[PDB]
């Protein structure tokens, strides 16, 4: 019987929530993942650290499409991120598409994921999620946006930010290199330059996972006939494209 | 001190129960490797029958989940049988609801999500087992996918699990660096079984009889387990090899 | 789901949660009730600035047109008790075609608190209550006190909250059972004196509500309480 | 459509005397125009010097008699083998019957 | 850290569940019970301690039956054994209701194993304090299984648990080595009587009553039946001769 | 066969309810008061199935009084009519719907305005200068359409209601044993003694 | 909080049961004497202040017209027990058209005492002991002591509460089988005056009787004062 | 030991269940009751214990059906719960199958009822021990039930304080009382002597002795008060 | 079992306080300071952002001031996620009241509903309380303009000028110093800005580190304006705290 009907996250006498801070500590020890918002798209990149080289690198996707216009990356505990991505994909339909006929905007999906995580930090017999999420999305009425979601259930909009081990150092780079006139290719280049310092092993398209929320891809719709339905804005960059952009650094 | 009894975060941001379940996976002191061929997948596991009163035919850590998916477990046999029953039920439910056989990676992801649930829920303990599913997916070819008590799941060109896992892993890495391919370029599955057994002999440095190994072979739309006589015939063919 | 026994017995025969709720009552604002010959008066302390007295809730709350309830302790639990009492008063009006008696309402609130002391997964109420009023067709005043333990008792005059021992002793020394305060003015004066014995801040932190038969409940404005405090301070000049 | 009830005929009769009572019943059980049994008693001794007969639908009557005998048994269990007075048995049978007020026993009862 | 043995289903830093091992300790303190898988069936035997001669002999049966073909004996907390037997009876009833055929011995073994393993999964439930030797005859022949408090079960040529488990196991190993061809049903019954008499030496303070049952295709038509009457006395005499 | 009429006359609302309660071929009562005072400035007359009427009326009354006690504030007649309409619109799709029709007359002190709402058992609410429930409407509405003036006085409203009751007593095939008449204005609710 | 509420002691006892008994020991005194002319129940109205109206101290309640009850200890916990007893009595009257036996009523009340733990039960056992007096046609006049342990005894006379121990001693010395009703009343009054910390008057002591003729009746202050005066006269006429 | 007596869900390092043992100790501190049987009858003798001279003597023997009854030693409410369960099971057997519940099956069902509490978190073991006598198609039966769940069929036994003396008395008198067939009074007097063998500074009175008899052509009957005088 | 890990969040202290309530208050004491002021013709809410950085998008950012309906807003101090949960429940309750009575819900009713939710979380269920303090600024046709405050304990009080979060003592002192009853909305804006600039922990009070909102009457209806970063910068350079 599930007799753990009490909160496992409680306020300490100092006011801190122990499990929240410990999940944040687990996040800080995760691999660095960053995101940069440009004027014509957003970029999210991370290091695809593989344990054994016998492992299939494609079967370790750290960036996951939530909606055709909204993707997400993480830093922290992989499995928590995976179950959160599943819950997010499900709530994007059960709470918006099946009610309004359209996919949710970035802020609403981010708020739903934050609500899930907050429930995970207060419900009975559950630990908080050990992940921080970077969600990059585009909707028609709010344009492009990038959000950070913490285990505490709080989310913040960012022009650019990194999370993980060397995130602080990476953030400094972004603070020195970000401007409100950036292009999507310039944002990808800055993301590559920022991730180059956060990694120590090989720095190629097989060790980096990068995705973009940019223009619509009508070639990725799978069907042609409805001119109103454009293509998906989320696109994961292939290893060949990553290497082609790395050769010009 | 209670942070090391239930699946909650320690001050260092770790889950000690998950690490102790990982430790318990090696309680059986049995190693197992898995490799992919041109059109098949072979798993080899150690068969240790310490008691003379035991029925050797019942001592098994390989399970036929479906007609296409097999699973070898590293860990105690109670949790092994629990995971095996759950995987068989999930495969049956998948085939019923979606009208096609459950893919290997999908079953691995389902079991890994259940493991993540056990990792985030405090009412139940993580299963101290590491599950290696193998199949010949109709869209992916030979496939090996492993899941661990932490909720992680990933595919492999080849893999190993057990106390001597690092040695077998390094041996397979060296062979694949030499061959410069991601599988075993052999047409027949018997030669792939022979290769796997041979490389396990090389890694562990100990010889095996027909009653010391368990072999599971997955080909297109059929997973089976070799008998002692087929294992012995493969061992004879390995002894003939120079 | 959560059903852990929070209120249990101690080796010395004590229910520590009920005693701690009584302690929380001891930290609450002061609240006194005095019975007259034809009226009841409830006085309350408004602690210590920049507070909007227009919209802030008063300690004295109307349960029904004829019965009122003041409290001492955690206001948040007092709100729940007041709402349950009002709902039960309306239900009793609906089913019995007769407004609740003061004793019935007091017993209902006391039973709710006793349930909270005996139920699993719940803590007792950190609220002690003073219920005052007149029966639907009776001119005799009724003043009852209820505790977090669930005990309810009638009182000719009784105070609860911080420094309630001093006010209770002052009342024991100044309240005569042979002759209760005849007029409403005498009862209000006794109440405000008993309060000023502890508040020591003035009429700004004193609330007075007088209930009279046939549903005549009047809350005195700051001007009436100021009149009372000035009268008693002028009577205090004697030495 | 399935009819849950049936008619089993029979007739019972109770007469109270000065220091005695008599409850009689025909031992004929029938269904439509056939004889089910030529000897099937329907007046039963329920203990505590109380005889009972529920005539009509034989299944409902048997169920009622069994429930009342179990009731007197548990009355002895829960009250130190106190004798069931005839008025107490009558009210207990009223409650047993009204328990199925919307699915009644198709029987006429006499104790 | 410490205190890992205070709650069930708590992994210790060495990868162990100490509550299961404590249940195993509780099992080891119980009487001796053995099982022998022969060519055409299986035989179960158990020792019953006669603490006083006020106990009615031939009563207080310890060997239980599941369905009409499964025999189960257990060492440890007898009530936990009865609980496990009731669970297995429910499983066999559902299996027969759904799949018509009587439940196979491996299926029953896996059902009981899943039940015990689930009982070692939560801190709100206590592990079973019994080790169960069960078996019987199905469409695939004779089967004998032993199931531990951990939920771990295996198929055995011979099984034994209790105080005299060591001696009984040694004797069973002798029976396995000396007779590779296999024992018959009545021969296995007599040998089980002998093994129980030899295992009683670890609890010589009290006297014991031997209880034997068997499920064999040739002698009992595949049904589990208690060895009673002449055969019981024959096995007792064989054991008393093997002693002195 | 219940007479529930109401008329709004500039300064007040006048509600008339038949006095007859008949079960079968027997007039059990000839002095029944088919109204419930929801608030000092809001009255509600009701008509419908036996039992459902009084149950619904007293339930709504208890809820309105509970709100008034909790908030120390009298709900506007519009909010009360909305609450009653919500309850009646939940009733129809319940297990046993309340077969009650209500006429709510109230003087809004905020707007200093008289208001009359008509709601049926289905939850159809309408704000009307004059309203009627049942077959009585078939005789009164057109009559009111000819004689009603928005600038009428409470006494003129009483005369108009007298005319309506006379027409009903003439042409209706049932003896409703007269009407009880009540006036709701800024000074509260009062009852006309002889009508 | 380190053990469960349903946890046995190494001596073979329930911790919460013994703790509730210790709690009852701190409660007011309740004495009962069963004779052949009726059963007498006397309790002490322990007043914590002269302002408390002693009329509202209801520690003697009526279960049914032929069964009365006295409570000692946490008297708030006894409200649910008394309600259950009254409903059980009237429900037995409804099902069987007769009066429920006193032993049956006591057993039905005791069936709730051990219904606690962590189907949602109570969190703790009761903190109140009961003396249930009654008359039935089977066993005549009966007096039962009911503990929160679910166990109940029958007593020819029984004292519970503060100072009950020594009181029981006196109850052993002065009770005989041929004792009468008035003798039982005087004995209860004497033992109550002995075990009280105040001067025994009609305002700190309450009496009640169960007789076959008039049922259960609680004595008004007039009869109590008369009996107290008679007891004083009797005790003054000794050596 | 210290950290292993918190509940029934915790095993000791030696494999013990200390809460079950504490229930057993609760039984050992209960008043003594003896039971015996022959081939035709079965007797339960009960030493009812009082608090003082004004108290009653708590009844220790409970009837479950016209052919089966039990005597208790320990917690009275737990004995009432188990006796109610046994009455319900006998009633279910008689109603659904027109079959008197055997004594062995009743013992098995009480074993299951007791085991269901010694393994789930929350609750406690039963604090009573039972001696169940019965007469069924197999003859006379006496069962001893402990809260551990173990129910044992015996010719005679005794439970409660100082019960070892009565147990040794029945051990010595087995060959005598097992042959008391056709005469229930001699079996009752043997049981009374047995319960007297366990009276340290105590004596049997007409208010403290309880007798129960069931056998061939003898429904389960309880004798209290004057009825036991003939056996004192 | 599981009671070993239960912290018992809803229990009293020997002094008569709730541990988790006091600790949540201590937590809120580290949150960004929020200030509400009720002038003669409006209400003003101002708050400081704790999460402040150059790369933080402040346009689409909302972490201190939220809308409940068209006439009520809330300033939050504490856990933003718990605040958003309570704000969602409050919006749903306001729309329920609107559907039921076809009138806008009064401010005190919504405040009492939310405070009762926060109280019930501290009495049963065994869950941690919401580490959130709320400043409610609203208008209705019964009490006019209203400023309320609620804490995790479930208590709510009405104010003329109040502050929650960090440095509440100095902020309340400054407010009591510089508050007057007859002041207008612009004077209240000035007072809130001065109090935030004098009680802040940062170097200077900049536009990108504040959220601002005003509920006023300017038509005949009340307008609720959440200030944009440019409007905050303009009001800052107007009051003199910054220059351009």
């Amino acid at each position: 019987t599930d007799r753990y009907s009490f909160s496992l996250t409680t306020f300490s006498p100092s006011g801190k929530l122990g499990q929240i801070d410990y999940a944040l500590t687990a996040v800080k020890q995760g691999v660095t993942s960053l995101g940069i918002k440009a004027t014509n798209g957003v970029v999210i990149a991370t290091e695809k650290k593989s344990s054994s080289p016998l492992a299939m690198s494609e079967t370790l996707s750290k960036v996951s499409l939530l909606t055709p216009d909204i993707g997400a990356v993480y830093s922290g505990m992989g499995p928590d991120y995976r179950v959160l991505v599943d819950k997010s994909r499900k709530v994007a339909h059960t709470s918006y598409k099946r009610i309004y006929g359209e996919y949710p905007p970035t802020k609403l999906l981010v708020s739903e994921v934050a609500k899930i995580m907050q429930e995970a930090t207060q419900s009975g017999g559950v630990r908080p999620f050990g992940v921080s999420l970077l969600i990059a999305g585009h909707d028609e009425f709010n344009g492009f946006s990038l959000y950070q979601v913490d285990p505490s259930g709080s989310y913040f909009p960012w022009k650019a930010t990194a999370i993980g081990k060397g995130s602080v150092a990476a953030k400094t780079f972004l603070e020195k290199r970000w401007n409100d006139e950036l292009e999507l290719e310039d944002a990808i280049h800055i993301a590559l330059l920022t991730l180059k310092e956060s990694v120590e092993g090989e720095f190629n398209g097989d060790t980096i996972e990068l995705a973009i929320i940019g223009d619509e891809n009508p070639d990725l719709l799978g069907y042609t006939g409805i001119p109103t339905d454009k293509g998906p804005r989320f696109r994961k960059l292939t290893s060949q494209e990553i290497n082609d952009r790395l050769e010009a650094l | 001190g209670y942070d090391r009894h239930i699946t909650i975060f320690s001050p260092e941001g770790r889950l000690y129960q998950v690490e102790y379940a990982f430790k318990a996976t090696n309680q059986t002191n049995i190693n197992s490797l898995a490799v992919r061929g041109k059109d098949c997948t072979v798993v080899i596991s150690q068969k240790k029958v310490p008691d003379k009163l035991l029925d050797p035919t019942t001592v098994s850590y390989i399970f036929c989940i479906s007609r296409t998916i097999g699973m070898v477990v590293n860990g105690p046999i109670p949790d092994a049988r629990n995971a095996a029953l759950r995987a068989k039920a999930e495969a049956a439910e998948f085939r019923y609801k979606y009208g096609y056989d459950m893919p290997c990676d999908v079953l691995a992801k389902r079991m890994a999500n259940l493991s993540q649930i056990y990792t985030q829920r405090a009412y139940m303990r993580p299963l101290g087992v590491i599950l290696t599913f193998v199949s010949v997916d109709e869209e992916l070819g030979p496939s090996i996918y492993k899941t661990d008590p932490a909720g992680y799941y990933v595919g492999y060109k080849a893999t190993a699990t057990g106390p001597k896992q690092q040695e077998i892993t390094t041996n397979l890495e060296n062979h694949f660096k030499k061959s410069k391919i991601d599988h075993i370029n052999e047409e027949s599955w018997e030669k792939v079984v022979e290769f796997a057994i041979t490389h396990m002999i090389d890694a562990l440095g100990t010889e095996f009889s027909k009653n010391d190994l368990e072999v599971g072979v997955a080909t297109k739309d059929k997973f089976f387990t070799l008998s002692a006589e087929n294992i012995e015939e493969r061992l004879v063919a390995i002894a003939e090899q120079d | 789901g959560y059903d852990r026994a929070l209120s249990i017995f101690s080796p010395d025969g004590h229910i520590f949660q009920v005693e701690y709720a009584l302690e929380a009552v001891k930290r609450g604002t002061c609240a006194v009730g005095v019975k007259g010959k034809n009226c009841v008066v409830l006085g309350c302390e408004r602690r210590s600035k920049l507070q909007d007295t227009r919209i802030t809730p008063s300690k004295v709350s109307k349960i029904d047109s004829h019965v009122v309830l003041s409290f001492s302790g955690l206001n948040a639990d007092s709100r729940i008790l007041i709402e349950k009492a009002r709902v039960e008063a309306q239900s009793h009006r609906l089913t019995l075609e007769d407004p609740v008696t003061v004793e019935y309402l007091t017993r209902y609130v006391a039973g709710v608190q006793q349930r909270y002391t005996q139920s699993g997964g719940v803590r007792p109420f950190g609220v002690s209550t003073l219920i005052a009023g007149f029966d639907p067709r009776d001119d005799e005043p009724k003043l009852y006190q209820t505790e977090p333990s669930g005990i309810y008792s009638s009182w000719s005059a009784q105070t609860i909250g911080r420094n309630s021992k001093t006010v209770r002793e002052f009342l024991e020394k100044n309240y005569d059972r042979k002759e209760p305060p005849a007029t409403v003015e005498e009862c209000v004066k006794l109440t405000v004196r008993s309060l000023l014995e502890v508040v020591q801040t003035g009429a700004k932190n004193i609330e007075i509500t007088v209930v009279k038969p046939d549903s005549d409940i009047v809350a005195l404005s700051s001007e009436e309480i100021n009149q009372y405090v000035t009268q008693i301070e002028q009577e205090k000049q004697e030495q | 459509q399935f009819n849950p009830y049936g008619d089993n005929g029979g007739t019972i009769l109770g007469i109270a005397g000065e220091d005695f009572a008599v409850l009689a019943g025909d031992t004929r059980n029938i269904t439509d125009y056939s004889i089910n049994s030529r000897y099937e008693p329907k007046v039963f001794d329920c203990g505590d010097n109380i005889v009972m007969s529920a005539n009509g639908f034989a299944a409902d009557g048997d169920a009622l008699v069994k429930r009342f005998k179990n009731s007197v048994k548990w009355y002895h269990f829960d009250h130190n083998d106190k004798k069931l007075s005839i008025n107490s048995a009558a009210r207990n049978i009223q409650h047993l019957l009204y328990g199925k007020r919307f699915f009644p026993y198709y029987v006429h009862t006499i104790i | 850290g410490t205190g890992y043995d205070l709650s069930n289903s708590v992994f210790s830093p060495d990868g162990r569940n100490f509550q299961v091992e404590y249940a195993v300790k509780a099992v080891e303190n119980g009487t001796t019970s053995i099982g022998i898988k022969c060519n055409d069936g299986v035989v179960f035997a158990v020792e019953k301690l006669i603490t006083s001669k006020l106990l009615v002999p031939q009563k207080n049966v310890k060997i239980q039956v599941v369905d009409r073909h499964i025999g189960c004996v257990y060492s440890g907390l007898i009530p936990d054994g009865r609980h496990l037997v009731n669970r297995g009876r429910e499983e066999a009833a559902s299996f027969k209701k759904l799949y018509k055929t009587p439940i196979p011995i491996p299926a029953f073994a896996d059902r009981l194993g899943q039940y015990v393993q689930a009982h070692t999964l939560y801190n709100s439930v206590r592990p079973f304090g019994v080790s169960t030797i069960f078996g019987g005859v199905d469409k695939n022949g004779a089967h004998l299984y032993m199931l531990e408090p951990s939920g771990s079960y295996w198929g055995y040529k011979g099984a034994a648990t209790g105080k005299g488990r060591q001696s009984a196991k040694a004797e069973l190993e002798k029976l396995v080595d000396h007779h590779p061809e296999g024992l018959s049903a009545r021969e296995a019954v007599k040998q089980a009587a002998k093994i129980i008499y030899l295992a009683h030496e670890d609890n010589k303070e009290k006297d014991f009553e031997l209880e034997i049952s068997w499920c064999s295709l040739s002698e009992t038509n595949g049904l589990h039946k208690f060895v009673k009457g002449d055969l019981l006395q024959e096995a007792i005499d064989f054991a008393q001769k093997e002693i002195n | 066969m219940d007479i529930i009429l109401g008329i709004r006359v500039q300064d007040s609302v006048i509600l008339a309810s038949s006095k007859a309660v008949t079960r079968g071929i027997s007039v059990l009562k000839d002095s029944d008061d088919k109204t419930r005072q929801l608030s000092p400035h809001t009255l509600m007359s009701f008509a419908g199935e036996a039992g459902d009427t009084v149950q619904f009326a007293e339930y709504i009354q208890a809820n309105i009084q509970l709100y008034s006690i909790r908030e120390d504030y009298e709900l506007s007649p519009q909010a009360v009519s909305s609450f009653v309409r919500q309850e009646l619109a939940k009733s129809i799709r319940s297990r046993r719907p309340y077969q009650v029709n209500v006429l709510i007359g109230g003087y809004d002190k905020k707007k200093n305005k008289p208001e009359l709402y008509q709601i049926d058992y289905l939850g159809t609410k309408v704000e009307l200068p004059y309203g009627a429930h049942g077959y009585s409407g078939f005789y009164t509405f057109s009559l009111l359409d000819h004689h009603y003036r928005p600038d009428m006085t409470t006494e003129e409203g009483l005369d108009l209601l007298k005319l309506c009751v006379q027409e009903l007593e003439k042409r209706m095939p049932m003896d409703f044993k007269g009407v009880i008449v009540k006036i709701v204005d800024k000074d509260g609710i009062r009852q006309v003694d002889d009508f | 909080y380190d053990r469960g509420v349903s946890t046995f002691s190494p001596e073979g006892r329930l911790f919460q049961v013994e703790y509730s008994l210790e709690a009852i020991k701190l409660g007011s005194t309740a004495i009962g004497i069963a004779t052949k002319e009726g059963v007498v129940l006397g309790v002490e109205k322990r007043a914590t202040s002269p302002l408390l109206e002693s009329d509202s101290i209801e520690k003697i309640v009526e279960i049914d017209r032929h069964i009365g009850c006295a409570m000692s200890g946490l008297t708030a916990d006894a409200r649910s027990m008394i309600e259950h007893a009254r409903t059980a009595a009237v429900t037995h009257n409804l099902y069987y058209d007769e009066d429920i036996n006193v032993e049956s009523l006591t057993q039905s009340v005791c069936d709730l005492a051990l219904r606690f733990g962590e189907e949602r039960l109570m969190s703790r056992p009761f903190g109140v002991a009961l003396l249930i007096a009654g008359h039935d046609a089977d066993d005549g006049y009966q007096l039962f002591h009911a503990e929160p342990s679910g166990t109940f005894y029958r007593y020819n006379a029984k004292a519970i509460g503060s100072g009950s121990e020594g009181a029981q001693a006196e109850l052993l010395n002065e009770w005989h089988s041929s004792l009468t009703l008035k003798e039982a009343e005087l004995l209860v009054l004497k033992i109550l005056k002995q075990v009280m910390e105040e001067k025994l008057d009609e305002n700190n002591a309450q009496l009640s009787c169960i007789t076959k003729q008039d049922g259960f009746k609680i004595y008004d202050n007039e009869k109590t004062a008369e009996l107290i005066k008679e007891l004083k006269e009797k005790e003054a006429a000794e050596s | 030991r210290n950290n292993y007596d918190g509940d029934t869900v915790t095993f000791s390092p030696t494999g013990r269940l200390f809460q079950v043992e504490y229930a057993l100790e609760a039984i050992k501190q209960g008043s003594v009751t003896v039971g015996l049987r022959s081939n035709t009858h079965a007797v339960l003798v009960a030493l009812k214990r009082n608090a003082d001279e004004l108290s009653s003597y708590q009844k220790k023997i409970i009837k479950c059906d016209e052919h089966m009854g039990l005597s208790l030693a320990g917690l009275a409410p737990d004995a009432r719960v188990l006796s109610n369960y046994l009455r319900q099971q006998c009633n279910y057997s008689s109603l659904v199958f027109n079959r008197k519940l055997a004594v062995e099956r009743a013992g098995h069902l009480l074993c299951d009822k007791a085991q269901k509490n010694t393994q789930s978190y929350g609750g406690r073991p039963y604090g009573v021990g039972l001696l169940i006598i019965g007469y069924d198609k197999s003859g006379a039966h006496l069962l001893e039930f402990q809260p551990s769940g173990n129910v044992t069929e015996l010719y005679g036994t005794a439970i409660g304080a100082r019960s070892q003396g009565a147990k040794t008395y029945l051990e010595r008198t087995l060959d005598t009382f097992i042959k008391i067939d056709g005469n229930p009074d001699e079996l009752i007097k043997a049981g009374v002597e047995a319960i007297s063998q366990s009276l340290r500074d105590e004596s049997l009175t007409v208010d403290n002795l309880s007798i129960a008899i069931v056998g061939k052509d003898t429904p389960f009957t309880i004798y209290d008060g004057e009825a036991v005088a003939k056996y004192i | 079992g599981s009671r070993r890990y239960d912290s018992r969040t809803t229990i009293f202290s020997p002094e008569g306080r709730l541990y988790q309530v006091e600790y949540a208050l201590e937590s809120i004491s580290h949150a960004g300071t929020a200030i509400g002021i009720m002038a003669s013709d409006g209400i003003v809410l101002a708050a400081e952002r704790k999460v402040t950085s150059t790369l933080l998008e402040q346009d689409t950012s909302t972490e201190k001031l939220y809308k409940l309906n068209d006439k009520i807003a809330v300033a939050v101090a504490g856990l933003t996620a718990d605040a958003e949960i309570l704000i969602n429940t409050a919006r749903i309750h306001a729309q329920n009241y609107l559907k039921t009575y076809n009138e806008d819900i009064p401010v005190e009713i919504l405040v009492r509903r939310l405070s009762d939710i926060k109280q019930g979380y501290t009495q049963h269920g065994g869950l941690r309380p919401f580490g959130v303090s709320f400043i409610y600024a609203g208008y209705d046709d019964r009490y006019g303009y209203q400023l309320y405050t609620s804490n995790p304990s479930g208590n709510y009080t009405g104010w003329k000028a109040i502050s929650v979060g960090a440095n509440t003592s100095a902020a309340q002192t400054l407010l009591q110093m510089d508050y007057k009853d007859d002041m207008k909305v612009d004077d209240a804006i000035e007072l809130a800005l001065k109090t935030l600039s004098k009680t802040t922990d940062s170097s200077a009070l900049t536009y990108d580190r504040l959220e601002f909102a005003t509920i006023r009457k300017g038509d005949g209806e009340v307008y609720q304006k959440i200030f944009k970063p440019q409007e905050i910068k303009d009001i800052l350079v107007k009051t003199g705290i910054t220059k351009k």
